């Protein structure tokens, strides 16, 4: 799994370009827009 | 007596007259003969007044023939007076001159096949390219539409956290939203079972995206009129030619 | 006299043994036997030979390491006890010491022998016999396919009735607690019932490991249940279930032998 | 996954005909059966104990 | 009279014997047994037999290494003590004279051409060439072996540090969450924190799938870490890994070809 | 006067012998032959030779397992009983740079023509020898299976008992929380213990991966424990096991060879390797 | 996979030795011993203080 | 998993030298670190707030 | 036909042996030789015969150390492989 | 041809063996030697002879325990391999 | 050449063995030693020889059981591998 | 320096052993023993020597089968690996 059948070494694994910031700069605005609609819905639930 | 070689060895078992003992013997088909069979028989017991093995034609078979040469046919086993019948479980020059004729017509035939296979491997790669130019763009559209499903499922994962996070720290305390947060988990279990029963495939991450990729590719293959039945025929017929040209080398 | 003539692909050497004054013939393999094996095989046949040896025609003893094939190229002198026999019957008629002139007689002989022995009809006869077997095997299975399909079409329906019944079980078990614990009842009673149902599922998924000797996954259980509905359902219809997977494992080998015969790389 | 070992493209994976509505129409009626079977078991259990 | 009957695809020879006026049958395979095994068995079966011979239709003696199927072409005389039995097995050969001389003329000429220019010595030379090439490539692997094994023990030590640092993280959370539900708070305060940690973990195991195109299985997220540390170390250690990879791939092909050539079922070498 | 002559691409040495006072000629194979059995052959040709030796005229003694082509270039010294000779081979030319573009294909063609004619009466011989060897290995196997079945009757039984014991643990842990939350103490005080039991299970599943490189899948655990119990019991019964698995591999190799030999003997199609 | 490469059918899988009626009678006695030892401990720590 | 393709038995797999000591010698000190790292946390967050 | 003829004061038995279908004559020295020597000179001379014994009073096997002087005074039925030869001695 | 001539009180037998075509002589000690030893000094002097026998009344075989001097009084036939020499020793 | 010396009645024979060309001499007890003992000592001291025989009247062959006390009366040829030494004895 | 003593009616050979420096003695019955039997004994007693030979009549070599009792009539150069012992036996 690290070596091939012939004992050779597997190639270098692929990584996506500049990726940790690409997965980190999506969660935060989608964590604020999961927080804003909480109050937007709850303050109408506490009226109707 | 009986012959069974389910063990790999034909189990024969014989009793002499007036004995109580039903002795069983192990005899090979390849390195055992009649001789040491009778010697293993007659070192055991005392009723060796007579011993013989006749043919079913009555004539004695010689005591140095093979066991697989013996039990392929029947035989009358004869000890001192009693008779045991056994029921055991029951162009070569033309092929040589064919091999010797096809030995001469390889060095010309492989050369007669190699250039033809190079010709077809060139014509199919000429065929492939105006399909490949369309297929790369359709595959790029399917790639983008699959990537927008992956990062969009991440959005639902990151939005459910916020909607469960604002209530249970500002407005609605945990003791009257804990039943909601249990049943979202149980509804997430029922959906993972329904995806199994509805698609006949286990819900794992690297297979579900390569399920949605083929849906987002075969929706776009017809809507841009990509004749896929041509493409998976050319891609088969190139690699099948290449596996043959690999075999012509060694 | 001592002679040697080629019979059946091999040289046959005749010799005159001293005791009983009777001739013998020796059929000796050229590529494997040395000239020591032949001189042992002489003394086996007549034990009254004390000295037996082979001389090159110019003196020197051809020693017992060389091959018969190396020794039948040129003549030699056999010496038994006291007598001599200079034997030159090998008669190597090939006078070329050239490659192509000797190789292009072989294609003449083989191409003569290809036409005299009607072998291309034999090749087409074998290629006919193979499909003649395969169409017998395709017809033994053909009436009995229509009960295997009959059993499969029922076991499929029973497996589907298991699967949607399980989804209905979860759809009911959701609704019981959903009806109780929000408004019909308390929440703080239905929390340990929830925890113990979720632990009893983990207990039953281990009991399924014990009683089956495999792991509980979704597509590795319904296939077991389909096969367990197939064999029970095929006990009742009694269609020689061993004959089916005995016939498939012979058609799947005649079908491969036809592909390996018709291989366009080698002329068969 | 998506590409065969020669280079071809896999065929379309078969979806169930009238797929989602069977799930959506087995979940709802047995959810109502679990709705009824809870209250009409509690009506037995609350008054006898 | 001595009888020979073909049974089962084999011969069966029934002989009258001198020491007891009876008959016995001998069964023997024409492809392995010779004349000197049949007469040895006939010498073993009775004792009073003291001279055995097989002659030709002429007076000449067939020797004791002739194959049986090179004897069952014509009729033949069997000599036992002082009698002379005459045996005629059935002529079944189904091959005409020019059709048995042409293939003979092929065989003798092929054998002379095989002997004349020592093809078996050139044959052994190829195996010599392969067994030298294989060793000269295995010797070139030997400088790269130490250079590989140092960066390999470095990467194994670093991934062992990573694996145990996972478990240290797994424990230092269990300490925090056990103090603060029981000593200087209660469970009514630290109840949702455990839920959001066990949900953020389930979301980070999805972010791991979004970054690298695989799931978070425990060995599958170990092999990737080890091999990526291997390449980021072996770049800075500066050995050309392509010369390792190509040569190590060539070893297992230049040995598999040698095993194909030394196949004891498929005669190439003596 | 001892001469080395190249006949038919082979060295032929003419040596004078003391007993019969006659020259004998040896046809030495260059590549597949050594000096140490060349001297054995020279002793087989004449019993009268007491000592025979051979060396380079500046070294001490050339040793055995030396190929003939190393020896066959220097003018080297030969020593028979009380006599000494010093012999010189001839230099060998090479025409193969241009003239043998045909000849290197002629050799490979005539070798194919030989292995076409040879293999029919070889396949049957190797098949009969192989089916004799297979039955030899079966007869040698048949007593040794008894100790293995004796071990595997017990090392299986302990694994079955530890599976049922794990199920008993999983039942008792269901019981001792049920009685302690529905009869004696509250749920809302035995809730964090209920949480940490699941968390400690999730941590022990990780420690199992750190100890041995396994995922802890349920059939991947008992089939690791079975081998530990088996090699534990193999010390207990003092069973010899390397002969056992070597003998099983020797049977499987013969089965693979018979499966390959089924094809040319019955179908008369080519063989694979 | 339930059908092999040659189209044939895999052999029958077997249930073990009336396992359904002994798993059912091994999950109960250890549960009884569990509730017994739990009551023993919940009384013994009250007697130990 | 028990037997090989031939029927031979797989060799005894490796067990880590001093393994079960090395797991507890890392669990226990880091349980104490996770204890001391949050006993001094709530007092600090009460001192500041 | 087993015959005993006195010549040079000694018996010369003539026995028919079944390997070569021809006769064989002996020379017995009755004072020195016993029954066992005469029985050894049959399995030595012809190795085809394998069971041999002597029945003088028509009933029993005669002992293996009887002198020929203590044997020739009556008949002795001689058994070869399955053949019985009744003999009569000269007097 | 096989001849017997007395030399110094011992008979000398001149036989022509068939392996080499030479003549060979044998000096016998007629009292202590039997025919079973004279038939063993032929097969080791020449290993090529495999069946050698002596026929004294010109019809029947003599077994290998008869003394040499009983054979030398009357003429006989010596058979070697396939040749039958008709000898006649003198008085 | 071969020399035979009567040393106090005991004959001593000096023969040149052809393996290593130095002479060896043999001493014989003329009653208990026969031709088969002397030729075995020739083949047993030197092992390079593989045919040896003794031809007394220049025509025929002496057997392997003649005593040397009968051979030393007259002159006899002695053959070794390809050599024929004619030795003349003292009388 | 070799001094041989006759003892109990048989010679006793005293050999200077040149590898391990001692002087050993034997006991020889030269019927079932011989010269080569004695030459085996010097390699067996002193296993440091390898070359041994006996040149008796001041010209030539003795066989490995002559008895010492037959060798008593002449002197013998008993030679070991690189030495010489030019001794005369007792009479
Ligand atoms: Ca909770």
């Amino acid at each position: 799994v690290i070596v091939t059948r012939s004992g050779a070494i597997l190639p270098k694994p692929v990584k996506m370009s500049f990726g940790l910031l690409r997965v980190f700069s999506i969660v935060i605005p989608f964590l604020y827009v999961g927080t804003l609609i909480s109050k937007n819905f709850a303050a109408l639930l506490e009226e109707h | 007596v009986t012959v069974v070689y389910q063990n790999g060895l034909p189990v024969i078992s014989v009793r002499l007259p007036s004995r109580r003992e039903r002795c069983q013997f192990t005899l090979k088909p390849i390195s055992d003969s009649v001789g040491v069979f009778l010697r293993q028989l007659q070192e055991e017991d005392r009723g060796i007044d007579r011993v013989a093995i006749y043919s079913p034609d009555g004539v004695r078979v010689a005591a140095s023939t093979g066991i697989d040469l013996l039990l392929l046919d029947d035989f009358k086993l004869v000890i001192n007076d009693l008779t045991y019948h056994v029921r055991p479980p029951k162009n070569d020059v033309k092929t040589l001159v064919q091999q010797l004729y096809t030995t001469l017509c390889i060095e010309q035939h492989q050369l007669n096949k190699e250039r033809e296979l190079i010709e077809r491997l060139e014509d199919l790669k000429e065929q492939l390219a105006p399909l490949e130019k369309v297929r790369i763009e359709i595959s790029r559209k399917a790639e983008k539409r699959t990537t927008l499903v992956l990062w969009g499922g991440l959005a639902y994962m990151a939005t459910q956290f916020g909607i469960l996070a604002r209530l249970t720290w500002w407005e609605y305390s945990w003791d009257i939203m804990e039943p909601v947060t249990y049943f979202i988990t149980y509804g997430s279990a029922m959906a993972m079972y329904a995806y199994f029963v509805m698609t006949r495939q286990e819900y794992v991450y690297p297979e579900a995206r390569d399920r949605q990729y083929l849906l987002f590719f075969h929706k776009g293959a017809k809507k841009s009129r990509f004749d896929l039945e041509k493409y998976n025929q050319l891609k088969d017929a190139i690699a099948q030619a290449e596996m043959d040209l690999k075999r012509l080398r060694d």
